[PDB]
This record gives C-alpha cells, sequence and structure tokens, in this order.
C-alpha cells in the first residue's frame, strides 16, 4: 500500500536475480582470465552483455520508486545506488560520441609507441621496454627524449579528444544534477540521511587541502634531500635552488618516487631486510606463503580461508599448456566464491602481496553478508587501505623474526630504519603531491576555473608549487601532458589513492592503539591481537550499510581523514631529514626553468 | 527384523523435492529402527527438539511423518521451531511445540551442476506466512503493488518462486543440503511404530 515496502520487494526480487547474474559473468571472468582461449573471451563478452542488460534494466525499473518517501537508510540507499542513470541520460548520438572518444583514448594510450627518427626500427609502447629507459638509465639527454617523445606523440595527439570528452562528461553529469563531473567523481565520499555523519561533496575540496598544508613541511624535506643527492647524480643540471627536473624522478610521470631508492639510499653499506634468499633456502612454495598469510590472520582473529578457496584459486602460474594474467588480484565471485589470482614465486614481494591479496579476501568476506548492493567498501579508499595494512604489518622485522625468515639473532642498528622508512616514503608521500595536484587541476578543468587557452599553463604552474616539479622544455597548448597518464584517460577518479594513502596509516595506528604497541609506529605487528582483529572486523563487515564516517569512526575513532598518523609513521625519517638538510636549501623556487 | 521402516528409501532416494513442495512419507505401522539413521555419516546437524535420539528408538508413537526437501547451506538454520526468513515464512513451516528430529546433511557432490542445477524452486514472494505443517505449491502472480496484476508478470507483479541456482563451487553456505525433517505423532490410537525388538 506504501512505496516503502514495494521497494522493499523490489530489492528482495533484484537481491537474488542480480546475485545468480554476478556470479555466472565473474565465473565467466575468471575462466577467461586463468584460461587464457578463444572460447572463453565469448564466454566473458556473453555473461558480462547479459549483467550490464539486467542492470539497466533493473535501473530503469527503479526510477519508478521516487525514493523521497522511503523513510528507511538501507532500502533508500541501495534504490540509489541502482537508480543511476549513468551515461543513458544524454541523447543516443552525443552518448555515442562519448563511448567512442574513450574508446579511442583506451586505444591510442595502449597503442601509444614511440617513434624514432633516426632508426624507423625503434619503436616502443609503455611496456616495461620503455619503462627501464624511465627507471633504470643514468642518461639526462636519453631520459628527455623519452619524456618529450612520448608527451609528443601520445599526448599532442589526445589534445581535441580531451576537448570534447570534458564537455560531454560535463553534459552528462549536469544531466545527471550535478553542476560537474568532478562533482560526480566527489559524490563517492558524499553522505547524507544519518545526522551528525554527513559529509558533502565540495567538503571533499576543503578537507584534502587541508590535510595537505600539514604535508608540506615533511614532503618539502623529502625533495629537498632528493634533490640534494641529484646533483652528484647530474651536474650542473639540477639548480639547487630550483625545482626537479620533470623527467628525472625514476617514473614516466613521477608517480612514485621508488627508482630513485638505488640513487638517494641514506646509508649504502647497509643493506634491506631481504628473506628471499631465506625461504628459498627452507624449501618455501606458494602453498605455504598462503598458509602463513592465513595463519597471521587467524592470530590477528580473523577466520581462516574457506575450504573452497584453495581448491578453486589459482596460487601458481599454470604455464605449461596454458596461458593467465600475472596481475595479482583477489576474486569475489558471490555466493561464498573467494579466490586469488597471482603467479606467485619465491620472493619477499610476493609474501608481501599475499598478505595484501588475502586482507582484499578478508574485506570481501567480511562484508559479504550485506546485500548485493551493499557489499562494497565504505568508499572507494577502504579496500585498497585495509589491503596495504596487511603488508604494513607483515613486513616489519619482528614478523619475520617469528615466521623464521629472519633468524632470531637480527639486530635492528638504527640507521636500517632510516633506509626502510626513505624507501617506503620515496612511494608512499613522494605520491601524496602528485595525486593531489592532478586531481585539484582535473576538477578544476571540469567546473571552468581553467579554460580551454590555458590548460598547459596552468598544469605546470601548479606542478612547479604543489609537487616543486618543473618541466625542460616550454611545452605549448598543442600538448596535453596530464592526458598521457593511465588513469586520467580512462574515466578513473584519482584521489582515491590520496584518501587510500591517509587511511591506511589511520587504521594501522588504531590497530596498534588496540595491540599495546610499545615503540615507534613503523615497528608494529598486530599479530596475536584479537583486540585489534576484532576492532577492525567491526568497520570490515559493515560494507556500505553505514556511511564511510561511521565505519572510520568504528575504528580510528574519529569521523574525519585525518593526515596526523602518516607524520607518525615517518617520524624518525622526518628528524633525520631535518637534521640531515642543514646547510642546504629547503624548499623551492618557481622562477627557473632549466631550458631557460 | 522383517519389518522394518522405509527410512533407508526416504534417506537414500536419489530426487528431493523443493523446499515449497516437500514431500511427506507416512510411516504408519512397521518396527522404527532409529538407530540406522546414519545414511550419511558427516549429518551436518542432526538435532532432535522432542526426545533424546539415545531414547528415541524406545518410545512407540503412532504415526511418523517424514517431510523432505533441499534448501541452502545458511537457510538450514531456519529449520526449527520460532524462526523467520523466506522457509520459515513461505516455504516450511515448524511449529513451537514440535516434536520430532531435523536432520540436515550437505549435499553439494548430488544436487549440484556446473553450469547450474535450476531443479529446485522456493517461494519467494507470499501474501501471508505459512501455518505450520501446511503447503502452498500455488504458482499465482504475487501482487506486491496495488494495481490488479491480471495474471501477468511485470512490473510491482512477481512470479513467486525463485529458483535455487545451485553450482559445485559455491561457498558451504550455498551449497546443498538434503532435510529431513522427522514428526512423531503420538494420538489417541493404537501405536503401530515401535522400537527394534533388541
Ligand atoms: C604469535 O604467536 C605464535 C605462537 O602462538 C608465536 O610464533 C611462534 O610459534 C612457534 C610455535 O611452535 C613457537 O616457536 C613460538 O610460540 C613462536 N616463535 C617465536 C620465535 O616467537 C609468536 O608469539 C607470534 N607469531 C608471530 C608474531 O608471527
Ligand atoms: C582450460 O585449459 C585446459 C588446459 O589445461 C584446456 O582444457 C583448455 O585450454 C581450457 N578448457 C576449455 C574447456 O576450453
Ligand atoms: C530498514 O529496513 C531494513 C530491512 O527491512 C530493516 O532491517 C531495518 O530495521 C529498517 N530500519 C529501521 C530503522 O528499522
Ligand atoms: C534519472 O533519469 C530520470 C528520468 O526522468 C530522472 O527522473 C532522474 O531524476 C534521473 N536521476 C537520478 C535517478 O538520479
Ligand atoms: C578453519 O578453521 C575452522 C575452525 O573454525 C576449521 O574448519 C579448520 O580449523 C580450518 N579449516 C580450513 C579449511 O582451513
Ligand atoms: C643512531 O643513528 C645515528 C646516525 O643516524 C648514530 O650516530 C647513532 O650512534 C645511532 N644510535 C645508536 C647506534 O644507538
Ligand atoms: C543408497 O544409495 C546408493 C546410491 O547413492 C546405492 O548404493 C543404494 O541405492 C543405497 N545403498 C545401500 C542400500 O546400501
Ligand atoms: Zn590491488
Amino acid at each position: 500500500s506504501t512505496i516503502e515496502e514495494q521497494a522493499k520487494t523490489f530489492l528482495d526480487k533484484f537481491n537474488h536475480e542480480a546475485e545468480d547474474l554476478f556470479y555466472q559473468s565473474s565465473l565467466a571472468s575468471w575462466n577467461y582470465n586463468t584460461n587464457i582461449t578463444e572460447e572463453n573471451v565469448q564466454n566473458m563478452n556473453n555473461a558480462g552483455d547479459k549483467w550490464s542488460a539486467f542492470l539497466k534494466e533493473q535501473s530503469t525499473l527503479a526510477q519508478m520508486y521516487p525514493l523521497q518517501e522511503i523513510q528507511n537508510l538501507t532500502v533508500k540507499l541501495q534504490l540509489q545506488a541502482l537508480q543511476q542513470n549513468g551515461s543513458s541520460v544524454l541523447s543516443e548520438d552525443k552518448s555515442k560520441r562519448l563511448n567512442t572518444i574513450l574508446n579511442t583514448m583506451s586505444t591510442i594510450y595502449s597503442t601509444g609507441k614511440v617513434c624514432n627518427p633516426d632508426n624507423p626500427q625503434e619503436c616502443l609502447l609503455l611496456e616495461p621496454g620503455l619503462n627501464e629507459i624511465m627507471a633504470n638509465s643514468l642518461d639526462y639527454n636519453e631520459r628527455l627524449w623519452a619524456w618529450e617523445s612520448w608527451r609528443s606523440e601520445v599526448g599532442k595527439q589526445l589534445r581535441p579528444l580531451y576537448e570534447e570528452y570534458v564537455v560531454l562528461k560535463n553534459e552528462m553529469a549536469r544531466a545527471n544534477h550535478y553542476e560537474d563531473y568532478g562533482d560526480y567523481w566527489r559524490g563517492d565520499y558524499e553522505v547524507n540521511g544519518v545526522d551528525g555523519y554527513d559529509y558533502s561533496r565540495g567538503q571533499l575540496i576543503e578537507d584534502v587541502e587541508h590535510t595537505f598544508e600539514e604535508i608540506k613541511p615533511l614532503y618539502e624535506h623529502l625533495h629537498a634531500y632528493v634533490r640534494a643527492k641529484l646533483m652528484n647524480a647530474y651536474p650542473s643540471y639540477i639548480s639547487p635552488i630550483g625545482c626537479l627536473p620533470a623527467h628525472l624522478l625514476g617514473d614516466m610521470w613521477g608517480r612514485f618516487w621508488t627508482n630513485l631508492y638505488s640513487l638517494t639510499v641514506p646509508f649504502g653499506q647497509k643493506p634491506n631486510i631481504d628473506v628471499t634468499d631465506a625461504m628459498v633456502d627452507q624449501a618455501w612454495d606458494a602453498q605455504r606463503i598462503f598458509k602463513e598469510a592465513e595463519k597471521f590472520f587467524v592470530s590477528v582473529g580473523l577466520p581462516n580461508m574457506t575450504q573452497g578457496f584453495w581448491e578453486n584459486s589459482m596460487l601458481t602460474d599454470p604455464g605449461n599448456v596454458q596461458k593467465a594474467v600475472c596481475h595479482p588480484t583477489a576474486w569475489d565471485l558471490g555466493k561464498g566464491d573467494f579466490r586469488i589470482l597471482m603467479c606467485t614465486k619465491v620472493t619477499m614481494d610476493d609474501f608481501l602481496t599475499a598478505h595484501h591479496e588475502m586482507g582484499h579476501i578478508q574485506y570481501d568476506m567480511a562484508y559479504a553478508a550485506q546485500p548485493f548492493l551493499l557489499r562494497n567498501g565504505a568508499n572507494e579508499g577502504f579496500h585498497e587501505a585495509v589491503g596495504e595494512i596487511m603488508s604494513l604489518s607483515a613486513a616489519t622485522p619482528k614478523h619475520l623474526k617469528s615466521i623464521g625468515l629472519l633468524s632470531p639473532d637480527f639486530q635492528e642498528d638504527n640507521e636500517t630504519e632510516i633506509n626502510f622508512l626513505l624507501k617506503q616514503a620515496l612511494t608512499i608521500v613522494g605520491t601524496l603531491p602528485f595525486t593531489y595536484m592532478l586531481e585539484k587541476w582535473r576538477w578544476m578543468v571540469f567546473k571552468g576555473e581553467i579554460p580551454k587557452d590555458q590548460w598547459m599553463k596552468k598544469w605546470w604552474e601548479m606542478k612547479r608549487e604543489i609537487v616543486g616539479v618543473v618541466e625542460p622544455v616550454p611545452h605549448d597548448e598543442t600538448y596535453c601532458d596530464p592526458a598521457s597518464l593511465f588513469h586520467v584517460s580512462n574515466d578513473y577518479s584519482f584521489i582515491r589513492y590520496y584518501t587510500r594513502t591517509l587511511y591506511q596509516f589511520q587504521f594501522q595506528e588504531a590497530l596498534c592503539q588496540a595491540a599495546k604497541h610499545e615503540g615507534p609506529l613503523h615497528k608494529c605487528d598486530i599479530s596475536n591481537s584479537t583486540e585489534a582483529g576484532q576492532k577492525l572486523f567491526n568497520m570490515l563487515r559493515l560494507g556500505k550499510s553505514e556511511p564511510w564516517t561511521l565505519a572510520l569512526e568504528n575504528v580510528v575513532g574519529a569521523k574525519n581523514m585525518n593526515v596526523r598518523p602518516l607524520l607518525n609513521y615517518f617520524e624518525p625519517l622526518f628528524t633525520w631529514l631535518k637534521d640531515q638538510n642543514k646547510n642546504s636549501f629547503v624548499g623551492w623556487s618557481t622562477d627557473w626553468s632549466p631550458y631557460a | 527384523i522383517t519389518n522394518l521402516c522405509p527410512f533407508d528409501e526416504v534417506f537414500n532416494a536419489t530426487r528431493f523435492a523443493s523446499v515449497y513442495a516437500w514431500n511427506r512419507k507416512r510411516i504408519s505401522n512397521c518396527v522404527a529402527d532409529y538407530s540406522v539413521l546414519y545414511n550419511f555419516a558427516p549429518f551436518s546437524a542432526f538435532k532432535c527438539y522432542g526426545v533424546s535420539p539415545t531414547k528415541l528408538n524406545d518410545l512407540c508413537f503412532t504415526n511418523v511423518y517424514a517431510d523432505s526437501f533441499v534448501i541452502r547451506g545458511n537457510e538450514v538454520s531456519q529449520i526449527a521451531p520460532g524462526q523467520t526468513g523466506n522457509i520459515a515464512d513461505y516455504n516450511y513451516k515448524l511449529p513451537d511445540d514440535f516434536t520430532g528430529c531435523v536432520i540436515a546433511w550437505n549435499s553439494n557432490k548430488l544436487d549440484s551442476k556446473v553450469g547450474g542445477n535450476y531443479n529446485y524452486l522456493y517461494r519467494l514472494f507470499r501474501k501471508s506466512n505459512l501455518k505450520p505443517f501446511e503447503r502452498d505449491i500455488s504458482t499465482e502472480i504475487y501482487q506486491a503493488g496495488n494495481k490488479p496484476c491480471n495474471g501477468v508478470a511485470g512490473f510491482n507483479c512477481y512470479f513467486p518462486l525463485r529458483s535455487y541456482g545451485f553450482r559445485p563451487t559455491y561457498g558451504v553456505g550455498h551449497q546443498p543440503y538434503r532435510v529431513v525433517v522427522l514428526s512423531f505423532e503420538l494420538l489417541h490410537a493404537p501405536a503401530t511404530v515401535c522400537g527394534p525388538k533388541k
């Protein structure tokens, strides 16, 4: 008699139908990914097409419930998730144009090659073949050639594509009751209906910036140290007072400064903890690695792995007569089907990635009890953060010393934690300014403070200020530098990594406070701590059934994204950098450029 | 000993019924060997809500009913007095004064198929909850809405029966489970079924 109960009945039907079709689609996708063949592709495409058609039919059926008279948070949230129009709101011509634009950008990025006028038979793609130049070469001129060629052949050719993309996506968002496509992306964090836990779409902009003004000291000192470690590598090319040239960062776009570790290592004599030799001497296999991972997860208090996970998952490469995807992934096929897809080798990195993926699977198992639409992380940044804290706590010396990979005689001299924290900061805090600046630039482009006449002019102006990276060549408006990245020209939000990076350390510090940790934060192991496991599981089992602020309060104790745990993690490194930065300028001046 | 009950047929039957069309077998007059109730050694749940299983083969009743069907793994807990859910409400309801046993065992190897065993049904939608020990096999369009359905399954007009699509790769909570519930009717009549004469 009321809309709220008809909606409940419709959701009851939809949950079962969607669960069936989603399981079929996921099973087809898994069968393709482990058994790359010809018929598997057709099976996967048919399952995906059926799932998409069913989803569209249910979406157009759910519009008849106005959602205004549904005074139940769960039903209203499920219908709101199911009622999204998406690209089906514009004209058919405009939707087809947008789809073609997206497909063209994705293909041209995938098929992106480099042309060498010196030798026509020197074509390289973004595949690691080109990546060794931007990750291992020690030549300024060669790195400049690679950078300029990539920005000239791919970046210049994606300018009008992105220009029309912006207009089409803005029209889509405005037709979807959003002032911007950037507003559409910021809607992944919006919470309404529950008092005290309300969180606004625009409130993200003033929070991400607010947590970035407290990152500037640590990142500035890290940038100063890294720069100081590059004049010796690149003489008369770094200009200590100036910024870091764009093509010397150990990466194509400077997203992670991971490859700079071999050049900016604090103490060369002391090595890093590498238990790969120990775990290959002790006759370890992939099965043993995953058994140790579930032993860790049981010790912290979470349930062990399902019996069907051990027989259905693919943990070792079947590459005798077969093909598969080397990407380590965690699969929630639905209806109690959990799997892990990775070609595990005997390596410490494989150990950490196994911990991370099994953390993903544990989160999936935790929220598997929720309805189909509410079976996801409370926001886009919880899956990856929850997975990352597992590898964060797995790599500590007191965990390897316990499981036997590190013999119980290791001495942790204070020079080694500096190396570890600097290596981890070159990856973690070295990407926060880039992520923040890229997402801010893309938001401003979408909403409109950046005209098409000044797309490049702002992009470097931000890059010379927010992240302290200076371009080596004066790119004109023909180029499109912030379109060469994988995520930007693929319909992917990028602030997810920023929020994930902050949530990682928030969760880690919360579970350390629950585990009665004593020393510094980077030496934390949450094993054998059922309190930390229970505290984490309280948030894990929620799924999307509760606002992400409430879920964050269920572990951290504060309903806001805080950067203080991140600064607490790198506090010894921050002190060492502050001491080491003496007799060297800290910061950068934007009024410098290598070309001038 | 040549009066054995047909239990060895109901437990070992090669075709169990759907939960909405659960099959009732009347054990009328023969020697009830309740100690042979171990056809499937790993019974998932053999729970007696009346006389204890040790004393089971001692009492004499006038009639026994065996209600057999197949349900989901997490839906086994709904086969109990005073339970709620799809099975208890719309498919199979046990009275709070139930006197008998519930024997559920996993049958993943039997009632599952690689492509999906769409042979078991359950009533997802019903106007009102079932009364204890009464069935509803009708397939009539459930009028969730207010406009008359006219017997056409469309908007706000749902077909009441949904299929358990069973696959061997499911989790133990979604794998098939064969359930036989024995109700021991003791009435104002001579007790025909008796225990073994051991
Ligand atoms: C968690 O507890 C376990 C045992 O409860 C400990 O790990 C080792 O367990 C073996 C079992 O035979 C024993 O040698 C010791 O109990 C432990 N060895 C060492 C060197 O500690 C350990 O306390 C914890 N394991 C971790 C943190 O990985
Ligand atoms: C799965 O891989 C196996 C090889 O071990 C082979 O049967 C075939 O490539 C795949 N199966 C099917 C049914 O295509
Ligand atoms: C909202 O609906 C769900 C599902 O029917 C129910 O469990 C929940 O209790 C309802 N909310 C409130 C506040 O009762
Ligand atoms: C989706 O399209 C329908 C069609 O009229 C419209 O009523 C609705 O406001 C749109 N947006 C939603 C459902 O978020
Ligand atoms: C997982 O733990 C449970 C105990 O709750 C038990 O089934 C067994 O010890 C473990 N099973 C597997 C498959 O690891
Ligand atoms: C800590 O490290 C500093 C240099 O980083 C060193 O001078 C000092 O001796 C160390 N403290 C010890 C070894 O206790
Ligand atoms: C029970 O069924 C099996 C088939 O699963 C078959 O051996 C026979 O019908 C029965 N077994 C007996 C009576 O021992
Ligand atoms: Zn991942």
